[PDB]
């Protein structure tokens, strides 16, 4: 019956939730296991051009935190 | 000066040359116009982006605003040009010798 | 051998692309318009046969004959049967399309639209059922699942 | 002063108005030839 | 950059689906074929023309999410209920001189 | 590595698409009391299939093209624009996250109308170029009240960036607050797609489609996939703007799985609303856009505006 | 027939976008704030003909602040000179311009 | 005017919400007690850097410290 | 090749004006004033105005050209040496100066002209919380009060105008 338009609608559904959960997955996997990186405003870009200088891996998501100071 | 305005005013003469001479059709002189105020909308905006000088970050918008109404006006004259000879030709326009 | 093999699976599975997404034009002239109405109205139900009922007649694949041919929509006919991308198939519905019908002495009546076009199924009636329309078309897929158009390309 | 070039040359109109110097016909049929499907109209269509 | 790359393998894509819907019905040899101005309306041009003057007023109104946030807003609001009132009456003058007729 | 992220968009994009189609004549069997394709697959899971190799072996139709560039760069840009409008869609994340998103959807999509245009003038057809005119003014038409919705609505969003959708939609759907500019972004949506009640390049009061006429036209399965890309969307847009769902940031799978269900719901809404009404005649969508849309859309741009400063509700820029 | 309405008036219709120097949104300063400042600072009052040739160093700085031809010509100069010597192998580049030292902050 | 009203309610309805949702967004916020708040919000969104003053040793309002008593203060903000 | 972005693509701004200024037809021409606003639109995004350049797409391409290409299949009917002769005229003449201002970096023609990339001549530091080119365009509300009622006036009379001369009356 009715019950019939549940495996078209399901594949679909499956196809429409590939694109985010990949890249939710690949963000995750790219950034060090944490979200990547909003920088609309450029204070957002010049605190994350910081953070990959003090890294030392030329990697801003290598967070340093207080056992880089003395 | 920077190497970018060279090719942005070359355009606007391109189009300037292209509006000064042409071949049969008004809309093509009237691509020629807009392509001249396309060129002076990337210049105005290269200068005002580059200068930081922010209350004319609006005067492009104004521009474009202004000139495409003035588009309209000229495709309005296009229009009835037209409706009276059947095509759109500058060779048609002529009644004005005598 | 191992070519033969391959365009054999080849026609395979271009017949069946083919016969099971037939979208047919309706030549609806006459009273078997009615009939093929009902063959796709949901009793009978030509979209679940990947049959796509009022398909586009650019894009069709089918040409479904469906009453009196008369002499002055023959050229109209023939028009519309020239205006279809192959591979295009012809069915011929009822009486008047088939042999002229109940008008075979008619001074008007195409005695046939095979007269006019190729025909590839002939579906007996005046009407034909619903039924018997939707066995026609059945018929046609069977017929376009036996095709060997990779094999005789092969074999040429 | 007449010449060569400005010989052909008239006098404008004296109301300053010049001569004007048409509708579509449609051969129609009917969409999806289901329902009718053997049906001629040749309109006269004003746009 | 990452736009970029995404723009142009959309392109790609694109492209390789035109070219595919083009030359892929061409394997198949088939039987070669050999049998064998518009009028002007005054309203579809004159909807263009609507369209874009209106288009033009709604880039003056596409500042307004930002302007907001000014410490001017008694000015701002008075500028933001005026352009939309310009636009308001750019379409009671088209309503009332029959211009929105026949494409209502 | 983000080229497999871009593919995982676009190549999901077409094989939704592909679904759709299916989806779309199994509940308009339904609706209609008779069945969808069953035949072809289990449950009818072949007819995408079957049907999509069927339409790349067909015979370029019959006729020749006014020019041969046009005809080729028509769908080459429905599919490119139609590609494009997903990469800023926040699901919870966007491919390319930009700060305007919104704006480059709605420039993206006001670029759409020249596959029409293009396609109207690369057919020989006179006729079929009448046609494809009456579909851009249709589609410019509802462009506007896209823009001005949009803005009132982004007026409570506080920007333009589509990933602050999910932010100001945290407390309260924003169908809660702006239902009217939700009803008539849906049905501007609608006429937007070229999607029924508004089909009328697909249907009658139409000059061109009316049986064996001429204008050679483009293959139909490529504006067919760029329009059914359009339509998910478009829908998906909608979801993300009034609809917008939790989003947990240790678990993004919940915002996918809740934006997905509102969306498929949506694009039913669709079919839904296809499969229910006739058609409307040419000037009557012109009277719906320009003496019913457009009004109370102004009046709402003027209460969405004045709105926030009365009620101390601003929201912020960031 | 310039007749100064504003001024006569006391309305501010367009003196505000007039130049880079004036009141700005958030206070955002043009990247040649202080050279046009200096060259108004000095120019105002003496007329057009005293201000082009007793304001003429600080319009000269101003002009080079906005279209920095004297700087992208020294540029040139150094890149050019710089170009020459790793072409005659005469000179090396160091290691804090090559990407090998581990950046300031 | 009440015949007026809903004869023009009866026949076109669209343009009566139009003209009332208008004329409720023009007279509204000058009859609305939240108008100050908007204009209090955004002046105190710190957008540049607040630039500290040489105390010359007479300006008894300016703090010293961010934690100072005097100086301009958010508390209705955070009530309201 | 890739700090020269802004140049190659003013480079295809410049070729793609004399594409269309050579005027084949207005379909073509329109087409090639398409992919000029395009390009240049390309190259107002890459100094930072994001909004002004999907105000490129969003307005001139996307209405006004539009009604250009609208217009013109009005006006126009559906189916040479010159063209295609000043087209290469242009191309050379540009490509030409491309070689005289990257073998030199100076080239004079009215101005004097810088041969490196437009990288140089940026800024070295950050805005903040906002865009500057943002918000100069928001002050369009409360700084813009008279511009805003000359641009509406302009517009509304423009409205006016277009149903006087369409009339025909
Ligand atoms: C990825 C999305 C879906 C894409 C489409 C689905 C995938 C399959 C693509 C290939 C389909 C099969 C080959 C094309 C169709 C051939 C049908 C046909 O009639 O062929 C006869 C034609 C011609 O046969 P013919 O010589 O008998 O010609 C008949 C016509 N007369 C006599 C009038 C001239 O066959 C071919 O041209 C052979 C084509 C190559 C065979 C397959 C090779 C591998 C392809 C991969
Ligand atoms: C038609 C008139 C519509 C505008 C009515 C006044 C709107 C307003 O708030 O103006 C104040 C605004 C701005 O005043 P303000 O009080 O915001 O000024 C403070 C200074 N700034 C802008 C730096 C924050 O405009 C003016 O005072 C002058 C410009 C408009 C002058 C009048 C134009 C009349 C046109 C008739 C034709
Ligand atoms: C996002 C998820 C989906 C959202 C909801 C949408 C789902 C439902 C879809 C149903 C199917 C629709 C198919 C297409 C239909 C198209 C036809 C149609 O509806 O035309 C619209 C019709 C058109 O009118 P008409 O043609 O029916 O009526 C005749 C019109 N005249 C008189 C001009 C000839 O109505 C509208 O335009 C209404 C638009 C939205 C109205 C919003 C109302 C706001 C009310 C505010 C308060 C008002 C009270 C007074 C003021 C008080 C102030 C305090
Ligand atoms: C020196 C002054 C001119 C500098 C640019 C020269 C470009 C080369 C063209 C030379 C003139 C060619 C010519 O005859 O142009 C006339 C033509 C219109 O004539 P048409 O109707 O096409 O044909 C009938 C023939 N009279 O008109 C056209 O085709 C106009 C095309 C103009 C487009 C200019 C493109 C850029 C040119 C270089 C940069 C300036
Ligand atoms: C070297 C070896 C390989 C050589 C080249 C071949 C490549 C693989 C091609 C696909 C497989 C080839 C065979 C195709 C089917 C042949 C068998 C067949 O037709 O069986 C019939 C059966 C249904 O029976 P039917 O006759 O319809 O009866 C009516 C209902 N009682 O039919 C069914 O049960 C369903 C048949 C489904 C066909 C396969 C699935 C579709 C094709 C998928 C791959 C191609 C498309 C990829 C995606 C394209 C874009 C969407
Ligand atoms: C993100 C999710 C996307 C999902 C996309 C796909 C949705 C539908 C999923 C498949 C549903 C079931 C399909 C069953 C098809 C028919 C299979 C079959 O057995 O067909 C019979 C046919 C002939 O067999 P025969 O040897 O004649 O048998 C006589 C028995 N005495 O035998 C044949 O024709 C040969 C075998 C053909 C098998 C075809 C199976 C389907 C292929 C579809 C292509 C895509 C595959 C998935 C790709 C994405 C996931 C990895
Ligand atoms: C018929 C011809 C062929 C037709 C098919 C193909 C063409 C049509 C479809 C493609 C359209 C391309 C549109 C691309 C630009 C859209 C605007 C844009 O860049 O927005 C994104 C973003 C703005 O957001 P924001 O966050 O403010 O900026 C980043 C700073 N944090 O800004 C950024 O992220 C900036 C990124 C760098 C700049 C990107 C520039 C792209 C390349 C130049 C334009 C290419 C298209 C030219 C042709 C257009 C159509 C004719
Ligand atoms: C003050 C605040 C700001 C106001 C300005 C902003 C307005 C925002 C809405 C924008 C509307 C744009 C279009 C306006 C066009 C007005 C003219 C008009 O439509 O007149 C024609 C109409 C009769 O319609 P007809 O021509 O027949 O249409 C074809 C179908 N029959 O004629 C009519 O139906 C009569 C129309 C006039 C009477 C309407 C009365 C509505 C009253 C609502 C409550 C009061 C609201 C406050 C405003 C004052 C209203 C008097
Ligand atoms: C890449 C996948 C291609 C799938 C193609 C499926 C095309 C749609 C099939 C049925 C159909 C529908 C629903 C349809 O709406 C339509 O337009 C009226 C058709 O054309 C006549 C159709 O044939
Ligand atoms: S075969 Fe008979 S019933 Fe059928 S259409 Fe002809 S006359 Fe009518």
């Amino acid at each position: 019956m009715w019950f019939e338009v549940l495996p078209g609608i399901a594949v679909m559904g499956v196809c429409l939730f590939i694109p985010g959960m990949a890249t939710a997955r690949i963000h995750r996997f790219s950034n060090g296991g944490r979200e990547k990186r909003v920088a609309h405003y450029s204070y957002q870009w010049y605190l994350m051009e910081r953070d990959r200088r003090v890294s030392g891996v030329n990697r801003y998501y290598v967070s340093k935190g207080l056992e880089n100071i003395d | 000066m920077s190497l970018v305005y060279m090719n942005i005013m070359m355009a606007f003469t391109v189009s300037l040359t292209g509006l000064l001479m042409y071949r049969s059709h008004l809309m093509s002189s009237l691509l020629c116009l807009e392509g001249m105020m396309l060129s002076l909308f990337i210049l105005a905006t290269l200068m005002i982006l580059n200068s930081h000088f922010t209350l004319a970050s609006m005067m492009p918008i104004i521009l474009l605003v202004f000139a495409a109404c003035e588009a309209a006006l000229g495709l309005s004259l296009l229009v009835m040009v037209s409706n009276t000879y059947g095509t759109d030709y500058v060779q048609n326009l002529n009644l004005l010798q005598c | 051998s191992r070519g033969e093999y391959v365009v054999a699976k080849l026609d395979d599975l271009i017949n069946w692309a083919r016969r099971s997404s037939l979208w047919p034009m309706t030549f609806g002239l006459a009273c078997c318009a009615v009939e093929m109405m009902h063959m796709a109205a949901p009793r009978y139900d030509m979209d679940r046969f990947g049959v796509v009922f009022r398909a586009s007649p650019r894009q069709s694949d089918v040409m479904i004959v469906a009453g009196t041919l008369t002499n002055k929509m023959a050229p109209a006919l023939r028009k519309v049967y020239d205006q279809m991308p192959e591979p295009r198939y012809v069915v011929s519905m009822g009486s008047c399309a088939n042999g002229g019908g109940y008008y075979h002495y008619s001074y008007s009546v195409v005695r046939g639209c095979d007269r006019i076009v190729p025909v590839d199924i002939y579906v007996p009636g005046c009407p034909p059922t619903a039924e018997a329309l939707l066995y026609g078309i059945l018929q046609l897929q069977k017929k376009i699942k036996r095709e060997k158009r990779l094999r005789i390309w092969y074999r040429r | 002063y007449p010449t060569k070039e400005t010989a052909h040359w008239k006098p404008p109109p004296w109301n300053d108005v010049d001569p004007p110097k048409s509708n579509l016909t449609l051969n129609f049929g009917p969409q999806h030839p289901a329902a009718h499907g053997v049906l001629r109209l040749v309109m006269e269509l004003s746009g | 950059m990452n736009l970029m790359i995404t723009l142009l393998t959309n392109f790609t894509l694109a492209t390789l689906l035109v070219t595919i819907a083009f030359w892929l019905p061409q394997l198949n040899v088939y039987s070669e074929k050999t049998s064998p101005r518009l009028p002007f309306s005054m309203k579809f041009f004159l909807v263009a023309i609507t369209f874009l003057l209106f288009d033009l007023e709604i880039a003056l109104l596409l500042p307004l999410p930002w302007a907001s946030q000014t410490t001017n807003l008694n000015t701002m609001l008075t500028m933001a209920l005026l352009l939309i009132f310009l636009l308001a009456v750019s379409l009671a003058y088209e309503w009332t001189q029959k211009g929105l007729e026949w494409t209502e | 590595m983000f080229m497999i992220n871009v593919l995982t968009l676009i190549i999901p994009i077409l094989l939704a698409v592909a679904f759709l189609t299916l989806v779309e004549r199994k509940v308009l069997g339904y609706m209609q009391f008779r069945k969808g394709p069953n035949v072809v697959g289990p449950y009818g899971l072949l007819q995408p299939i079957a049907d999509a190799i069927k339409l790349f072996i067909k015979e370029p139709l019959r006729p020749a093209t006014s020019s041969i560039s046009m005809f080729i760069l028509a769908p080459i840009l429905a599919l490119t624009l139609a590609l494009t409008m997903w990469i800023p869609l926040p699901m919870p994340y966007p491919l390319i996250n930009m700060n305007l998103g919104v704006l480059f959807m709605l420039a993206m999509s006001s670029l759409a109308v020249y596959s029409i245009l293009w396609s109207g003038w690369a057919s020989n057809s006179k006729y079929a170029l009448i046609g494809a005119l009456r579909a851009v003014a249709q589609t410019i038409s509802y462009e506007v009240t896209l823009a001005i919705i949009l803005l009132s609505v982004l007026l409570m969003n506080g920007s333009f960036t589509l990933s602050t959708l999910i932010i100001t939609q945290e407390q309260v759907w924003l169908i809660f607050p702006a239902w009217p500019l939700a009803m008539m972004w849906f049905i501007s949506t609608l006429a937007e797609t070229n999607r029924a009640p508004f089909d009328l390049t697909e249907g009658e009061s139409e000059l061109v489609s009316g049986f064996n006429v001429e204008y050679a036209a483009g293959p139909f399965a490529l504006f067919f996939m760029a329009e059914y890309a359009n339509i998910i969307m478009m829908n998906i847009f909608t979801t993300t703007l009034f609809l917008g769902a939790f989003h947990n940031p240790y678990m993004p799978e919940l915002y996918t799985i809740n934006f997905t269900i509102k969306s498929l719901l949506l694009s039913i809404t669709f079919l839904w609303i296809r499969a229910s009404y006739p058609r409307f005649r040419y000037d009557q969508l012109m009277h719906l856009l320009w003496k019913n849309f457009l009004p109370l859309t102004l009046a709402l741009c003027m209460w969405h505006v004045s709105l926030p400063i009365l009620l101390s509700s601003i929201p912020p820029q960031t | 027939p310039f007749f100064d309405v504003q001024k006569k008036l006391g309305v501010d219709l367009d003196h505000w976008m007039t130049i880079q120097s004036a009141e700005q949104p958030h206070r955002i300063p043009a990247r040649c704030h202080a050279f046009e400042k200096e060259w108004i600072e000095c120019a105002h009052g003496i007329g057009s003909i005293r201000a082009e040739k007793e304001c003429k160093i600080e319009f000269e700085d101003f002009r080079e602040c906005l279209l920095r031809q004297k700087t992208m010509k020294r540029l040139n100069a150094i890149k050019r000179q710089r170009d020459k010597l790793i072409k005659e192998g005469k000179y090396t580049p160091p290691p804090h311009h090559s990407g090998q030292e581990d950046l300031r902050p | 005017v009440a015949a007026f009203l809903k004869n023009v309610w009866a026949k076109e309805p669209v343009l009566v919400a139009s003209f009332a949702i208008a004329g409720l967004a023009v007279i509204l916020p000058t009859l609305s007690p939240y108008t100050k708040y908007s204009l209090m919000i955004n002046r105190a969104t710190p957008y540049n850097y607040p630039v500290p003053l040489r105390d010359d040793g007479n300006m008894p309002d300016v703090p010293s410290h961010p934690q100072d008593p005097q100086g301009p203060s958010l508390e209705w903000l955070k009530r309201l | 090749m890739m700090t020269y972005i802004v140049f190659i693509l003013s480079i295809i701004f410049v070729m793609g004006f004399v594409g269309f200024s050579s005027k084949p037809s207005p379909i073509y021409g329109g087409l090639g004033l398409i992919v000029s606003g395009g390009v240049g639109c390309g190259i107002v995004l890459n100094f930072g105005g994001s909004f002004l350049g999907l105000m490129v797409f969003l307005i001139y391409l996307g209405g006004m050209m539009v009604v250009f290409g609208y217009t013109t299949a009005m006006a126009t009917e559906q189916y040479n040496k010159v063209v295609l002769g000043t087209f290469i005229t242009g191309l050379l003449m540009e490509f030409l100066m491309v070689y005289y201002v990257l073998k030199d970096k100076e080239v004079e023609i009215v101005f004097k002209f810088n041969g490196m990339g437009d990288w140089v001549i940026y800024d070295t530091g950050d805005s903040g919380f906002f865009s500057e080119e943002a918000m100069g365009i928001a002050a369009l509300y409360s700084y813009g009060t008279w511009l805003v009622i000359v641009t509406g006036w302009s517009l509304l009379i423009g409205v006016v105008v277009i149903m006087e001369i369409t009339r025909g009356n």
